[PDB]
RNA sequence: GGGCCCGGGGGGCCACGCGUCCCCCGCGAGCGCACGGGGUCGGCGGCGAUGUCGGCUACCCACCCGACCCGUCUUGAAAC
RNA sequence: UGGAAUGCGAGUGCCUAGUGGGCCACUUUUGGUAAGCAGAACUGGCGCUGCGGGAUGAACCGAACGCCGGGUUAAGGCGCC
RNA sequence: CGGAGCCUCGGUUGGCCUCGGAUAGCCGGUCCCCCGCCGGGGUCCGGUGCGGAGAGCCCUUCGUCCCGGGAAACGGGGCGGCCGGAAAGGGGGCCGCCCUCUCGCCCGUCACGCACCGCACGUUCGUGGGGAACCUGGCGCUAAACCAUUCGUAGACGACC
């Protein structure tokens, strides 16, 4: 639960969490663009 | 203030269970037409049940109890008492929040009656099951005012029929009036329909 | 709670009254106005936990709230007793009330039946349950 | 002017069948008959309000016979909408079956 | 005495469950309690549904029992069940039910004012119709 | 085994542990219906032990995986061959059900065996489950639904919202 | 797939001095924010001298839940 | 290469009270028609022990107890009491 | 029957003024047709996941000022008479009046009120129930019970005649 307590025990946890956040946000951005294109494709 | 219930077409124990919990939360309850209450099972096996109760008596002094009340109202009352902690002040206070009546005497004859769909016989019984009438059962264990209560209940229904016809009359005028003033109230009729009050 | 939102006050002498939310002060308390002429609620601070934010909103984006209307402006001044000491509405507050009201009031009257809505108090009645109804 | 509080009933204390925890009161709120509807009322103030013989000071007023025990809703109880409440003092057993005011604050809406 | 029958093609309103408020068509009957239903034009996948959570409407589409979703949709569109449903009083009463539920505090104020004035106008007219009826009695 | 919730159909493959006598013992497969895969493997060892000189200690599970219903959107008639112990004997039954999944039909068999014969799941052995054509069904309960123009009403619809409201002014209507 | 994710021809690295020999091919300074070795406010409001404020416990009363009379011998006592 | 796993600090000596009526249960078991009978084995109980559940109850089921707050459970339950 | 207050007791914090009932069936119009002392059946027409719906209905309270638009004009407020109610009986409606108002409702115009400087027991039912008293006016009443005595249809004594 406490972030800075984790980094005291496992500094690498900050890297993993930053990567997860950046990856998950990037994967979300693809699904919307994929979905948006499909919706636009259907309108055609 | 007061929750008035109509006992006709209610099963004895399901009505008592709901009524008992209600007066324990501090609500006043009136149950009218206790003779109209029902019990599941054929009449005969329910008559045998009350005759078995009737045999319970202090062998050394029957006057000391149990007291076998014969009125359908008192039978129901004792049944609600059996679902309350009546030997404590809290239960006795609740038991005083309940009134029980055979027929519908004033002032409840001219007040609207609520029902309990979780105790209605049409809901809780399979239609092919037999059932007893509390009034008939009470009449056949020593109740004396079955014929009078029916006589007075027929007078009430005749008066209630005239009241209903007056209300239907005042409703036919109400519908006509809405047509006459339709032009003047059209704007206010749009507000109500916009928000679901009128369909 | 966005500026222009109508809030229902829940405590104090102004409880039940519907007021217009102007801004959130630096202390975190909200600033609201009745306006005074509609429900006799002046420029007054209120705490957000003690208001219900309705869904009705007027657009007060063009209203210029005086900048001296701060937490220190609305902080109570102590009055001494030895009989009784009475609070007085400083002439500055009256001037500030008119300046802000003159901009909000015309925008309230733009919405039909809204000025009357702000005159009317909120109350629970028979069969009305807060968890069921939308504000 | 008008009512600003919801109507509740002091149904009883927290308990098993033969043990009673008087520090928690079970409240029944009018119109709340399922557990998913109790969410609005969690954390809201509750007041057992009563009258006594002797006068007592009234905040923002002059002494009168009204007294109040404050509390608040802490969590839901059961499936049918009962909530648990806690008061600054254990409620008196004479309050069972009587009105408990539930205020609309602390507002979360 | 019975007017609505559980049959192939009957359109049923779903009253409760994960699909409450939607229309489905009876595609097939599994047993006394369950039916195969389909909602191709109402966002319901083909699945089993009990009759308990179903309310039969008056529409009966014409497709063979257990026909695939292509033909259930085709019959749904030809009958225009979606627009016919919205024209029924049953659908309108549902719409009124939700309009009232979402009413805002300001909406409730405006209804009270409109209702206040509308009821006074009607009552005054009823009084006049009663008085007029009196003169005929005399 | 407790027939908890809706059963799943598992394909369990096992064999004797290889030994110098037989480096490649033959593979055995069973159809298992169980709540979870942990129960599924347990019942396998209970069945093969009754048919072979094998048990968990001298054998292993090679594959445990759920068999998915192949036509979950098509109504089928299932014949079930089972044996069970009553209070005073063992019996072989043949039973039929209509369902969309074969594991759903098997679950109905456990509830039905419990309802009509007070047979606990631990005393029931499902021997075989087949999909049966309408013309080969035997039980009239299943055959009455083999009607292309089947129709029927819903008489005497009981009020199930009996506590919402708990008190009302109008009495319920059961005809729709 | 594994080989500091081998060798050759848009995005993150707890790489980032250098003289080299060559495998291979020992102290920078400050400043600041904090999910950081257990709560603080550098935040506020009401009321008060003859009827009001606080007083666990204690005196009396009420209510809800609990609750059989002790000592003893006894396998076993509220014990007829 | 302290030569299987796992866990745990061990060894040793004086003085010593009460007890030396027991009883109960799963399983095994003798006599007896059987017994809330008499008599054994094993383990666990009650005795010495409250507490939740079995309405009530020495022994059943759960669980063992410093004085408290919050949370969650066991065995059992959730018409009303 | 028609003033200030003082004790004490509590709870409560809008009202629903009513067909009968059926549930494998219901509800409302429709008198054109048939019966009866305006009511019942038929026809016909509408509703029926009840909308002539308790998932409902009614009332809704910030107040006052000025002037407009809709709504009222058969209207709002106020002393005299006759039907009417008995299961545990109506401070309902109707007719007169001499009075008393053009305001009550809705949409606007126009300002004002302790705006008590964020905060609880607020807001009614409430001229609430019971108790002492104090007044201050009118119209009215002027008893019985028990003891004692007597009786003996009664009796242990009480009680009873
Ligand atoms: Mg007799
Ligand atoms: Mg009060
Ligand atoms: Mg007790
Ligand atoms: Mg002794
Ligand atoms: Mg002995
Ligand atoms: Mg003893
Ligand atoms: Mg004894
Ligand atoms: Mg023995
Ligand atoms: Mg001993
Ligand atoms: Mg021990
Ligand atoms: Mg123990
Ligand atoms: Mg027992
Ligand atoms: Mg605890
Ligand atoms: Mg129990």
């Amino acid at each position: 639960k406490n972030l800075r307590i984790m980094l005291k025990l496992n500094p690498y946890a900050k890297t993993m969490r930053r990567n997860t956040i950046l990856r998950q946000a990037r994967n979300h951005k693809l699904r919307v663009e994929r979905a948006a294109a499909a919706l636009a494709a259907k309108s055609d | 203030q007061v929750l008035v219930l109509d006992g006709r077409g209610h099963l004895l124990g399901r009505l008592a269970a709901i009524v008992a919990k209600q007066v324990l939360l501090g609500r006043k309850v009136v149950v009218v037409r206790c003779e109209g209450i029902n019990i599941s099972g054929n009449f005969y096996r329910n008559k045998l049940k009350y005759l078995a109760f009737l045999r319970k008596r202090m062998n050394t002094n029957p006057s000391r109890g149990p007291y076998h009340f014969r009125a359908p109202s008192r039978i129901f009352w004792r049944t609600v008492r059996g679902m309350l902690p009546h030997k404590t002040k809290r239960g006795q206070a609740a038991l005083d929040r309940l009134k029980v009546f055979d027929g519908i005497p004033p002032p409840y004859d001219k007040k609207k009656r609520m029902v309990v769909p979780a105790a209605l016989k049409v809901v809780r019984l399979k239609p092919t099951r037999k059932f007893a009438y509390l009034g008939r059962l009470a009449h056949e264990v020593g109740w004396k005012y079955q014929a009078v209560t029916a006589t007075l209940e027929e007078k009430r229904k005749e008066k209630a029929k005239i009241h209903y016809r007056k209300k239907k009359q005042l409703m036919r005028l109400r519908k006509q009036a809405e047509k006459n003033v339709e032009k003047k109230i059209s704007k206010f009729t749009d507000v109500l329909k916009t928000h679901g009050l009128l369909v | 709670i966005t500026p222009g939102t109508i809030l229902i006050i829940l405590t104090g002498r102004h409880r039940g009254k519907r007021v217009v939310f102007l801004k959130q002060l630096s202390s975190g308390l909200l600033l609201v106005t009745g306006p005074l002429s509609l429900n006799r609620v002046p420029l007054r601070r209120t705490h957000q936990k003690f208001v219900i934010a309705t869904s009705t909103k007027i657009d007060i984006s063009g209203v210029k709230i005086p900048k001296h209307l701060t937490d220190a402006y609305f902080k109570k001044k102590k009055l001494r007793k030895p009989e009784k000491e009475k609070y007085e509405i400083t002439e500055q507050r009256k001037v500030d009330q008119k300046a802000v009201d003159s901009q909000i009031l015309p925008k309230i009257k733009a919405v039909p039946q809204l000025q009357g809505y702000l005159r009317s108090v909120f109350a629970l009645t028979n069969g009305v349950y807060p968890h069921k109804l939308v504000f | 002017s008008g009512r600003l509080w919801c109507k509740a009933i002091f149904a009883g204390y927290k308990r098993g069948l033969r043990n009673q925890r008087e520090h928690t009161a079970l409240l029944k709120i009018e119109g709340v008959y399922a557990r998913d509807e109790t969410e609005f009322y969690l954390g809201k103030r509750c007041a057992y309000v009563y009258k006594a013989k002797n006068n007592t000071v009234t905040p923002g007023g002059k002494p009168n016979k009204t007294r109040v025990i404050w509390g608040k809703v802490t969590r839901a109880h059961g499936n049918s909408g009962m909530v648990r409440a806690k008061f600054r003092s254990n409620l008196p057993a004479k309050a069972i079956g009587h009105r408990i005011r539930v205020m609309l604050y602390p507002s979360r809406i | 005495v019975f007017r609505r029958f559980v049959e192939v093609g009957r359109v049923a309103y779903v009253s409760f469950g994960p699909h409450a408020g939607k229309l489905v068509a009876i595609v097939d009957v599994i047993d006394q309690n369950r039916a195969l239903v389909d909602g191709p034009c109402t966002r319901v996948r083909r699945q089993a549904m009990p009759f308990k959570c179903m309310q039969l409407t008056d529409f009966i589409l014409k497709f063979p029992h257990s026909a695939r979703q292509k033909y259930v949709r085709k019959a749904w569109e030809k009958a225009d069940i979606n627009t016919k449903w919205a024209a029924t009083r049953w659908a309108k009463k549902i719409e009124a039910r939700e309009r009232k539920a979402k009413m805002t505090d300001f909406d409730r104020y405006k209804v009270m004012k409109a209702k206040k004035m509308r009821n006074r106008i009607i009552k005054n007219e009823v009084k006049k119709l009663q008085r007029a009826a009196l003169l005929k009695a005399s | 085994m407790k027939a908890s919730g809706t059963l799943r159909e598992y394909k369990v493959v096992g064999r004797c542990l290889p030994t110098p006598k037989c480096r490649t013992p033959p593979l055995y497969r069973m159809r298992i219906f169980a709540p979870n895969h942990v129960v599924a493997k347990s019942r396998f060892w209970y069945f093969v032990s009754q048919l072979k000189k094998m048990k968990k200690s001298s054998g292993e599970i090679v594959y445990c995986g759920q068999v998915f219903e192949k036509s979950p959107l098509r109504v089928k008639n299932f014949g079930i061959w089972l044996r069970y112990d009553s209070r005073s004997g063992t019996h072989n039954m043949y039973r039929e059900y209509r369902d969309l999944t074969t594991a759903g039909a098997v679950t109905q068999c456990y509830r039905d065996m419990g309802a009509r014969h007070r047979a606990r799941a631990h005393s029931i052995q499902i021997m075989k489950v087949e999909e049966i054509a309408a013309s080969k069904c035997r039980r009239p309960a299943v055959k009455q639904f083999h009607d292309s123009k089947i129709k029927f009403p819903l008489p005497h619809r009981v009020l199930r919202r009996q506590h919402k409201p708990r008190f009302t002014t109008k009495r319920p209507n059961t005809f729709f």
